RNA sequence: AUUAGGGUUCGAUUCCGGAGAGGGAGCCUGAGAAAUAGCUACCACUUCUACGGAGGGCAGCAGGCGCGCAAAUUGCCCAAUGUCAAAACAAAACGAUGAGGCAGCGAAAAGAAAUAGAGUUGUUUGUCAUUUCAAUGGGGGAUAUUUAAACCCAUCCAAUAUCGAGUAACAAUUGGAGGACAAGUCUGGUGCCAGCACCCGCGGUAAUUCCAGCUCCAAAAGCGUAUAUUAA
C-alpha cells in the first residue's frame, strides 16, 4: 500500500505448445548451452522481440528523423558493446536480422566455456554459481550475465576462490580438520 | 443403483510401485534428455524416431 | 452494403448498437437475465448442502449411472445437480454435508453424456474430494 | 452563433451548430448546442441572423452570455 | 595459490565536505580488507580514521551505514568529524550515541505512556501527574 | 489487460477531483464545518444502573462477529518521510502522531536462481557397473555487520586462532501418452458395469481412452480446475 516500486515480467510463452520443430530446437539450444529450463529461451525470445519491434518502427521513419538517429544510435551501440553485432556491420537493418544464439552466445556460462576456464558449459554454470569466476576483479554468480566485449578480457578466476589467490575450499579442509583431530 | 459406486477401483489388484534410483532434477535432467535424444541416438534424418517403443505383444 | 458518408458517424454507430445485440455472447454479457438465472449468482464456486444422492442415466449412444448428488445453495436457497467427478467418490458424500460445487467447464452448459448437469464437486467438508480420492487427506469426522 | 427563438423579452436563444469526430468510424456528425442569450435593446436580431455573444456574469438562472453584435 | 598475510584494512574516504553550521566534516569512508575473516569492526574503523586525519580523539568520530560488497573485500559507509566530543554529543543522534556509548537511557513503553495520558485525560488538576 | 493495424475490455483500490461517517435533519464555534474520535433532536439498534439516572457510534489501526468462492498482528517504533505546535539541538531537561515507517502473516503478482561437476577402469560412441577427485551451497555459527532495536540481506569460517553432502536420503512436483496435442498396437484388472471424455469419442471380454504397474511425454518450484475478460 502506497509503494511505487515498479515490476514487469521478462519472458512470454509460446502460443502453440506442443509444435514438434520447436520442441525440438529449444531442446538443441537447452542442451548446447546447459539451461535449466525453456524460460531461458523465452526470456531471450522476449528481449530479441522488444529489440527488433524497435528496429523497425525506427525503420519505419526516414533518415533524417532526430528520434530515429538517436535511438538507432543508442541500439547500435547497445549491440556492439554487448557483442549480439559484429562492429563491421553498423546498419539499422543489422538489428533486425539477430538471432537467439546470437545473444546466447554473449551469456557468462557461454563465454567462460568458450574461454576454457571450464571443461564444459554444463561445468561453467557451476564454476560460476559456485563463486569461483571474477569479471573485472568482481565475483560473478549469475550464469545469464552477458558480458560485454570490454569485459571479454578481464574474465577470470576469482582471487577468493581456491582456483586462484584464496584458501584451500571444504574437501581440503574438512580432511585437513579431520587429520588435526586425528592427531 | 449407486451400490456398484467404486467397484473397478476396490476390485482392481494392488501393485506397489518399484523402487528407483533418483533421477536428475535440475539442468541435469536436460542434459540426460539432450544426450540420450540428439547425441546418443545418431539415427539418419527421414525415418520416424519413436521416444516409447515397446516389445512386441498380442 | 453499408453507408460511406462523411458525416455518417451518426448512422453507424446508431447501426452497430442495434445490431449488437444480435450477438449471443454480447447480450447474454450485457443482459442480466442470464445472471439472474445463474444459480451460482456469478460466481465461480459456490457452498451448499448435500440433501441427496441420486443416479442420472447418460444419453444414448452411451449407457452408465452418474453419480451425482441434489444439493441447496446456502446462499440463494436454489436446488442443484452436481456430478461426483470420479470412481467411488460418491462414498465420501454423505447427506446434509457441507460441500463445495464448481461450474462443468462448459460456462452454464451441460458437459458430456450427463442430460442435464452443469456442476461439480470439488470440495467436501472442507476437503478436496480429489485429494481424498488420491488419499493424501482424511475427511473429518 | 445563429439566432434561434426571439420570444422572450429582451432575451434571446442562439444555436452553435458543429460537427463532431467519432474516432471509430473515422467520420464526423452533426451537433447544435443551444444557449439563453441576453440581447440589449440596441439590437433588433431576427431569426436566423448570425451574432457575436460575450460570456458575463450570470443574470438568470440560464443566461451567461450578453449579444455584442449582430452580423 | 594462496600465501598466507597479515589482515591488512585500508581505509579511504570520499566526496569530502566541510560544514561549519554542525561543527564537523563529512565523507565516505569505503575500506579495503582483502584477506578478512568477516567484518571490519566499526571501532577499528573508527581507530585507523582517527590516526589517518589526525584528529585529537578517536570518539569525535561517528561512523554509520556500513554495506558489505558482494564478493567480499570491501565494505562502504558513511562518517563524520566532529570539532570536539561536546559538539558530537551536542549534535548526534541518540541512537548513535547510544552506540558510542555516551546515549540517554531508554525511555519508558510508549503503550505506558498512551494509557498514562488517556487515563488522566478524565482527571482534573492535582489528581492527574500524581 | 489484450491487441499487426483498427479495436475490445477494466478501473472499489496508492496520485488528483467528488461524496460520506448507522440513517435523516438542524446547528454552534471558527478564517474555513452544515464537522461527526463537535453539539441538538427524531428513528433504528444498542451499554451501564444502587431504577432515580447515565451512555454509544471502527466506511482510523490492530482485532472480533456475521456474510460469503473470497482477503493478514488486539505486533515494534517515531530512526526516516511529513503534519500540528508555545517548539532547533544540547543541557535536572528525548512534544505528540495506528499519518508513516519496521517486522509478523502472505505460491495475488514480478525478478534471480539449487537439486550436482570433472574424470579412471572395465562394460566411434554412448550406456551401464565401478573407481576416484575436488568444489559449493542449504544449513550451523561469528571479530562482527545491519537495524530505532531487531530482522533479513551481504561478509567470513583465521588475521595467531574459526564448522559442515555421497543413496551428495539434503531423495520435484503437477498434469498427460486414440485425435485435436508432445508422448505406449507394453502388461495386468474391468466388461455399455465401474468409470472416462471441454469436443470427437472410449467401455457390450484379445479397452491405443476406464482402475492399476512399468515406460515415455510437457511444463517445472511449480502444475491442475472453476468463473470472468482480451486475443483467436
Ligand atoms: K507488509
Ligand atoms: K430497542
Ligand atoms: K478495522
Ligand atoms: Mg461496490
Ligand atoms: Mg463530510
Ligand atoms: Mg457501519
Ligand atoms: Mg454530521
Ligand atoms: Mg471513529
Ligand atoms: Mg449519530
Ligand atoms: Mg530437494
Ligand atoms: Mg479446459
Ligand atoms: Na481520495
Amino acid at each position: 500500500m502506497r509503494n511505487y516500486n515498479n515490476f514487469n515480467r521478462v519472458w512470454k510463452a509460446p502460443r502453440r505448445p506442443f509444435e514438434k520443430e520447436r520442441l525440438d530446437r529449444e531442446m538443441k539450444l537447452c542442451g548446447q548451452y546447459g539451461l535449466r529450463c525453456k524460460r531461458e529461451i523465452w526470456r531471450v525470445n522476449m528481449t530479441l522481440s522488444k529489440m527488433r519491434r524497435t528496429a523497425r518502427l525506427l525503420l519505419t521513419l526516414p533518415e533524417n528523423h532526430p528520434r530515429r538517429l538517436l535511438e538507432g544510435s543508442a541500439i547500435m551501440r547497445r549491440c556492439h558493446e554487448y557483442g549480439f553485432l559484429d562492429e563491421e556491420k553498423d546498419k539499422l537493418d543489422y538489428v533486425l536480422s539477430l538471432t537467439v544464439p546470437d545473444i546466447l552466445e554473449r551469456r557468462l556460462q557461454t563465454i567462460v566455456f568458450k574461454a576454457g576456464l571450464a571443461k564444459s558449459v554444463h561445468h561453467a554454470r557451476v564454476l560460476i554459481q559456485q563463486r569461483h569466476i571474477a569479471v573485472a576483479k568482481q565475483i560473478v554468480t549469475i550464469p545469464s550475465f552477458i558480458v560485454r566485449v570490454s569485459s571479454e578480457r578481464h574474465i577470470a578466476f576469482a582471487d577468493a576462490s581456491p582456483f586462484g589467490n584464496g584458501r584451500t575450499g571444504r574437501v581440503k579442509r574438512v580432511r585437513a580438520k579431520a587429520a588435526k583431530r586425528h592427531a | 443403483s449407486l451400490a456398484r459406486a467404486g467397484k473397478v477401483k476396490n476390485q482392481t489388484p494392488k501393485v506397489a510401485k518399484q523402487e528407483k534410483p533418483k533421477q536428475p532434477r535440475g539442468r541435469a535432467l536436460k542434459r540426460l534428455k539432450y544426450t540420450r535424444r540428439f547425441l546418443s541416438k545418431t539415427v539418419k534424418p527421414g525415418e520416424k524416431v519413436h521416444m516409447n517403443k515397446q516389445p512386441p505383444g498380442k | 452494403t453499408k453507408t460511406n458518408g462523411q458525416n455518417a458517424a451518426r448512422k453507424l454507430v446508431r447501426l452497430r448498437c442495434r445490431n449488437r445485440w444480435a450477438d449471443k455472447g454480447w447480450k447474454r454479457a450485457h443482459t442480466f437475465s442470464a445472471r439472474k438465472a445463474n444459480p451460482f449468482g456469478g460466481s465461480s464456486h459456490a457452498k451448499g448442502i448435500v440433501l441427496e444422492k441420486i443416479g442420472v442415466g447418460a444419453k444414448q449412444p452411451n449407457s452408465a449411472i452418474r453419480k451425482c448428488v441434489r444439493v441447496q445453495l446456502i446462499k440463494n436457497d436454489k436446488k442443484i445437480i452436481a456430478f461426483v467427478p470420479n470412481d467411488g467418490c460418491l462414498h465420501f458424500i454423505e447427506e446434509n454435508d457441507e460441500v463445495l460445487v464448481s461450474g462443468f467447464g462448459r460456462s452454464g452448459h451441460a458437459v458430456g453424456d450427463i442430460p442435464g448437469v452443469r456442476f461439480k464437486i470439488v470440495k467436501v467438508s472442507n476437503v478436496g474430494l480429489y485429494a481424498l480420492y488420491r488419499q493424501k487427506k482424511e475427511k473429518p469426522r | 452563433g445563429v439566432v434561434h427563438s426571439t420570444k422572450m423579452h429582451r432575451t434571446i436563444i442562439i444555436r452553435r451548430n458543429y460537427l463532431h469526430f467519432i474516432k471509430k468510424y473515422q467520420r464526423y456528425q452533426k451537433r447544435h448546442k443551444s444557449l439563453a442569450v441576453h440581447c440589449s435593446p440596441a439590437f433588433d436580431p431576427k431569426q436566423g441572423d448570425e451574432v457575436v455573444i460575450g460570456q458575463c456574469r450570470p443574470l438568470s438562472k440560464t443566461i451567461r452570455y450578453n449579444v455584442l453584435e449582430v452580423v | 595459490v594462496f600465501q598466507k598475510k597479515k589482515a591488512e584494512v585500508c581505509i579511504r574516504t570520499s566526496q569530502f565536505k566541510v560544514n561549519k553550521l554542525l561543527n564537523r566534516k563529512q565523507f565516505i569512508v569505503e575500506v579495503n580488507h582483502p584477506h578478512w575473516c568477516g567484518t571490519v569492526p566499526t571501532q577499528l574503523i573508527r581507530k585507523k580514521l582517527a590516526t589517518l586525519y589526525k584528529v585529537p580523539d578517536a570518539s569525535q568520530v561517528s561512523l554509520f551505514g556500513f554495506k558489505t560488497k558482494f564478493g567480499g573485500g570491501k565494505t562502504t559507509g558513511f562518517g563524520l568529524i566532529y570539532d570536539d566530543l561536546a559538539s558530537l554529543k551536542r549534535f548526534e543522534p541518540n541512537y548513535r550515541k547510544t552506540r558510542m556509548g555516551f546515549g540517554k537511557a531508554r525511555l519508558p513503553a510508549r503503550k505506558s505512556v498512551k494509557e498514562r495520558r488517556n487515563r488522566n485525560k478524565k482527571l482534573r488538576g492535582k489528581a492527574k501527574g500524581k
